[PDB]
């Protein structure tokens, strides 16, 4: 019923061995020179991304700035107030990225941020032209 | 035939 | 098995059915009650076991029937409906056995038997024992056919048979219990060694012959499976389906090898996607670096557009590092499981010229066992006859196989040197018209009622014809002829002084150098009780070498040896012996096989007798005049020597049944 195991004699590989009498030196020809075709484009890749490495060197440590370490207040200084409504212009309501610039506000202070004081600084006015970029 | 071989008698093909 | 039921399997017969023989002899119990056959069956087992329980002394339908027990021996019909059965197809009293009923004093019917062989000499001890008058006429001057025994001094080797493959229900262990037969086990252990005379290793011995078989059960797949036996018309022989299993496997090797480096190459370019986000991300924290730097530069106290402009960018540049670094952990992966694909490659290839080396040689040991090249044999057909293979060891005959032609040719009427050269068969008669090999001006006519022809398939086959038959063989016949096949294999003999061998191993391969010289002295035996090493010519290449001279042969020979032994070792041997059989007139060839096209059932065709032509014009059509018995006509045996002998027993029983009367069908 079944061949031993590991021989491979599909019904389609008979026919494509036996068409005419070279017909095996010819499909096993198309592999080695498509196996060289691939064997080649991984070392002309391989030296690419060799290249892209070199350029990465070091990283990115000269690029750094610690951790802006503050535990995170309830009062809303008229500062904090400020910053916040420059974020809601640049950050839409990414309210993750607006609670870092704020940095001692919380996502959640975010949130109601913009609940309470929506109609004291026209939030919405702001939202709408943040979405106009 | 298959049944002479004396030595490394091949398998492939009997009832065993 | 043991008991009746061991004689029913040493016989070659169910013990629990009847065969389709018994069923013409005796129609009236097959087709009669299950109770019925039980009753027979017992009686043949019985019998049976009787005889080969002691064969050296004819077994009385008397004796029997003494032996026999109640119930069975109360229907005394019976039993000699079945002790004639036996006796008359020699499934007993066969051989070499003292006769208790001496034989009849004026015999009827005369036969000529073709061929001193192995079959012929078969049929001339049994129609002798009927009660008939036998003649053979040989072509040699030496009594046994195929079956050679070279002697000198107290050398011994046999360029003929050797082996006899197992006594497991054979009926050549009959001969040795009647004949004196040195039967020796052959130890199967068989080293091999490559053509630098370094023996192989463990290692590969083994990997290669396991994949040997592999390779023989997917061509046995293609043949019953894939119904794979036809290709721009021919037939598929048995070669051709290897190389295209082998031509599948180079292919599978070389698609394992592509899907494997076209996963690299996956992974690569998501490697070198990777980068140009990496580098790319890295210019704008670079950059975003710089514009946290200069508004840094702008000093407390300021406004607070400018301290968000701080606070931003440095949001911003915590936010590309932050990629960068879900960036470098991903690199952290590719990096790696570009590590694993290139520490865990496939298969290199299929085979190294050092497997398909020691492949080749596992090809020998079939050309060898079929004698003849694997292009020529059939893809379907070849191993037909495996289910009727014998058990137990395969022996050898240390004092010479032909021991037993000659034991068994003792009071026949014999002509030596008389060879053949036309067969005439008639409405009333046969004469056989015959030379004699030393002077062949020299005629002889015999005439006869039945001709039994034990010529060898190769002397048939041959054209111009050795012998004319008048009139012609039919195209049935000539053709079953023309599709069958007869091959080829040869022995050197290397007689030394002193045995240089591993004394306790019997047998040791060599490995040939390219394909077309892999049977090329492939193996070696050591099986003599004098110190005589004996090798193998197998393949194409036993063909070609009768056309090099002994010193050539053995000295090609004698290098092997050293290789394996080293020069000191290994002296001029004194004397040696060279067989070319396709070259001897009186074979064209050593045995038979199943050849591509050609079928078991063209070895039935061969044992079909012939009935000639009325010679008055209508008259009754006639009696069957002309027999066929070897090696070449028994397909459940072909190629060896039991079967042979079997033929020659068959054509006992169709002759004397066809000229004395079927006397147990009643
Ligand atoms: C090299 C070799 C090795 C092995 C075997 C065989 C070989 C070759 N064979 C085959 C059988 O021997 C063979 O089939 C049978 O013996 C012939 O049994 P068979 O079917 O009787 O064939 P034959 O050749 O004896 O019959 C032909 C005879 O007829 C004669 N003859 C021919 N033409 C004639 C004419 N015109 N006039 C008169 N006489 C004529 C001729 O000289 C010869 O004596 C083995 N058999 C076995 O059992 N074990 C073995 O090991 C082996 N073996 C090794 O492995």
């Amino acid at each position: 019923r079944k061949p031993p195991k590991g021989m491979f004699l599909s019904q389609e590989d008979v026919e494509a061995v036996s068409a005419n009498a070279t017909a095996a030196t010819t499909v096993l020809r198309q592999l080695d020179m498509e196996l060289v075709s691939v064997k080649r484009q991984i070392q002309n890749i391989k030296q690419t991304n060799s290249a892209l490495k070199e350029k990465l060197d070091g990283g990115i440590e000269p690029y750094r700035l610690p951790e802006v370490i503050q535990k995170c207040n309830a009062r809303w200084t008229t500062e904090e107030q400020l910053l916040a409504v420059q974020a809601i212009r640049k950050y839409g309501r990414d309210f993750q990225a607006i609670s870092d610039v704020i940095g001692n506000k919380s996502v959640v202070q975010v949130k109601n941020f913009f609940v309470n004081y929506r109609r004291r600084f026209n939030i919405d006015e702001v939202l709408q032209e943040w979405e106009a970029e | 035939a298959r049944t002479m071989q004396t030595a490394r008698k091949s398998t492939g093909g009997k009832a065993p | 098995p043991s008991g009746v039921e061991g004689a029913a399997f040493q016989s070659r017969l169910p013990h629990d059915r009847m065969t389709s023989q018994e069923a013409a002899c005796f129609p009236d119990i097959i087709s009669g009650p299950q109770q019925t056959q039980k009753v027979f069956l017992f009686i043949r087992n019985r019998t049976l076991q009787l005889w080969l329980d002691n064969p050296k002394i004819q077994l009385t339908f008397e004796a029997t029937l003494q032996q026999l027990e109640a119930p069975y021996n109360s229907d005394t019909v019976l039993v000699h409906r079945v002790h004639s059965y036996l006796e008359r197809h020699g499934l007993i009293n066969f051989g070499i056995y003292k006769r208790i009923k001496p034989l009849p004093t004026k015999k009827t019917g005369k036969v000529i038997i073709i061929g001193s062989g192995v079959s012929g000499l078969a049929a001339a001890r049994q129609l002798q024992s009927f009660g008939m008058d036998v003649t053979l006429l040989e072509a040699r001057d030496r009594v046994g056919g195929r079956v050679a025994t070279f002697r000198k001094g107290n050398y011994v080797a046999d360029l003929g048979a050797m082996v006899v493959t197992g006594l497991g229900g054979n009926p050549m262990a009959v001969v040795s219990k009647q004949v004196n037969m040195e039967l020796a086990k052959i130890k199967q252990k068989c080293p091999l060694y490559e053509a630098n005379g370094q023996a192989v290793p463990k290692e590969k011995d083994e990997m290669v012959e396991q994949e040997f078989n592999r390779l023989l059960e997917a061509t046995s797949y293609l043949s019953h499976q894939l119904d794979f036996n036809v290709l721009n018309n021919k037939p598929v022989s048995l070669g051709q389906a290897l190389e295209v299993v082998i031509q599948l496997q180079e292919k599978h090797v070389k698609d394992e090898q592509i899907e494997h480096w076209k996963k690299i190459v996956k992974t690569q370019e998501e490697l070198k996607e990777l980068l140009n986000k990496m580098v790319n991300l890295k210019e704008k924290i670079k950059e975003l670096h710089q514009q946290y730097k200069e508004a840094s530069e702008v000093k407390p106290p300021r406004d607070i557009t400018a301290e968000f402009l701080v606070k931003s960018k440095h949001r911003d540049l915590t936010a590309l590092c932050k990629e960068y670094d879900e960036l470098a952990e991903t690199q952290g992966k590719l990096e790696e499981k570009l590590q694993e694909l290139e520490a865990n490659p496939p298969s290199d290839v299929y085979l190294s010229s050092r497997d398909r080396q020691i492949l080749d040689w596992h090809f020998a040991n079939l050309e060898f066992a079929n004698a003849t090249p694997l292009s020529t044999l059939s893809l379907k057909h070849w191993d037909q006859d495996d289910d009727f293979e014998f058990t137990g060891s395969h022996l050898t005959v240390r004092n010479g196989y032909s021991c037993v032609p000659v034991a068994l040719a003792e009071g026949l009427d014999i002509k030596l040197n008389t060879a053949v050269r036309q067969v005439r068969y008639t409405a009333s008669g046969c004469e056989v018209i015959a030379v004699n090999t030393r002077s062949t001006s020299q005629t002889f006519i015999y005439k006869c009622d039945a001709v039994l022809c034990t010529l060898p398939l190769g002397v048939l086959k041959q054209q111009p014809p050795a012998v004319q038959f008048v009139p012609p063989l039919p195209e049935w016949k000539t053709s079953a002829v023309q599709r069958m096949g007869f091959g080829n294999l040869n022995k050197v003999v290397l007689c030394f002084d002193r045995v240089f061998w591993d004394p306790s191993v019997n047998l040791f391969g060599h490995v040939g150098s390219t394909t077309a010289s892999r049977g090329e002295l492939f193996l070696f035996w050591n099986l003599y009780k004098a110190p005589i090493l004996l090798a193998l010519v197998a393949g194409e290449a036993a063909g070609i070498m009768e056309n090099i001279s002994d010193d050539v042969i053995v000295g090609r020979c004698l290098a092997i040896l050293k290789g394996i032994f080293g020069s000191s070792a290994v002296p001029q041997p004194k004397e040696t012996v060279v067989s070319r059989w396709r070259a001897d007139p009186w074979a064209r060839g050593s045995y038979s096989y199943v050849a591509a096209g050609s079928s078991g059932n063209d070895y039935d065709l061969m044992a079909q007798p012939i009935t000639p032509g009325p010679s008055i014009p209508g008259a009754p059509q006639p009696i069957p005049r002309l027999f066929f018995a070897g090696e070449h006509t028994i397909r459940n045996y072909p190629a060896t020597v039991h079967g042979a002998l079997l033929s020659g027993l068959r054509e006992a029983g169709r002759i004397a049944d066809q000229f004395l009367g079927a006397m147990y069908t009643l």
